[PDB]
């Protein structure tokens, strides 16, 4: 409770909310973009890198990566403390 | 080409609701304790009268 | 080994650009040249409620 709101990428904050019970996102994604493998303007690797990334997206390799590293939830989410008053009475 | 499509969003504290000792006593204030005591005792004694 | 559609027209120099609901994959990206995507899409499954 030192910062009221943190503005950041959807993936990171969604992962943190999945891991941390006390942290939650709000949704309504804005400024949609994509993480990319940036490199120098004149580099022969780029043409093949794009094709390799698209090929990896084509099959289930990227889905497997999402399953292994990103897509796993620990905690997502009346109670005893709510009726604690009548028990106190 | 992007390898993960995502946007910008907001992270905040969950702030689980807090339930306290007087969760049954919000509807009426503390003055109503004395008010109901007076309205019950005075009625009872005058019925006995 | 013959392309038809917007990809076919672009391959044979009959159209400089192909603007529309074009899905990016490996074969199209290796036969012609694409740009940065402007909207997210992909394979999806939809059923009656
Ligand atoms: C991108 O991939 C292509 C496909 O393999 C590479 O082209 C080959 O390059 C090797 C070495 O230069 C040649 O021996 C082959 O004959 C080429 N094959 C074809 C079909 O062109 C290309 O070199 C790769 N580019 C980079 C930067 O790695």
């Amino acid at each position: 409770n030192k910062l009221h709101a943190f503005i950041w990428d959807s993936a990171v904050l969604e992962f943190e909310a999945s891991q941390k019970c006390d942290l939650v996102t709000t949704g309504e994604l804005f400024f949609r973009s994509g993480f990319g493998i940036g490199m120098r303007k004149d580099s022969p690797w780029k043409q093949n890198v794009s094709l390799s990334i698209l090929k990896s997206h084509e099959n289930g390799f990227m889905e497997d990566l999402d399953k292994t590293w990103v897509r796993y939830q620990e905690c997502d989410s009346l109670t005893f403390e709510n009726m604690a008053g009548v028990f106190m009475l | 080409k992007p390898f993960k499509y995502q946007g910008l969003t907001i992270l905040v504290k969950k702030e689980i609701p807090r339930s306290t000792l007087d969760s049954f006593m919000q509807p009426f204030q503390s003055t109503l304790w004395l008010l109901v005591g007076l309205s019950v005792h005075v009625v009872a004694v005058m019925l006995y009268l | 080994n013959v392309w038809n559609g917007m990809i076919g027209e672009v391959v044979y120099q009959r159209a400089v650009m192909a603007v529309g609901s074009l899905t990016i994959n490996e074969e199209r990206s290796e036969v012609v040249d694409f740009s940065v995507p402007f909207v997210e899409t992909g394979i999806s499954v939809m059923v009656s409620r």
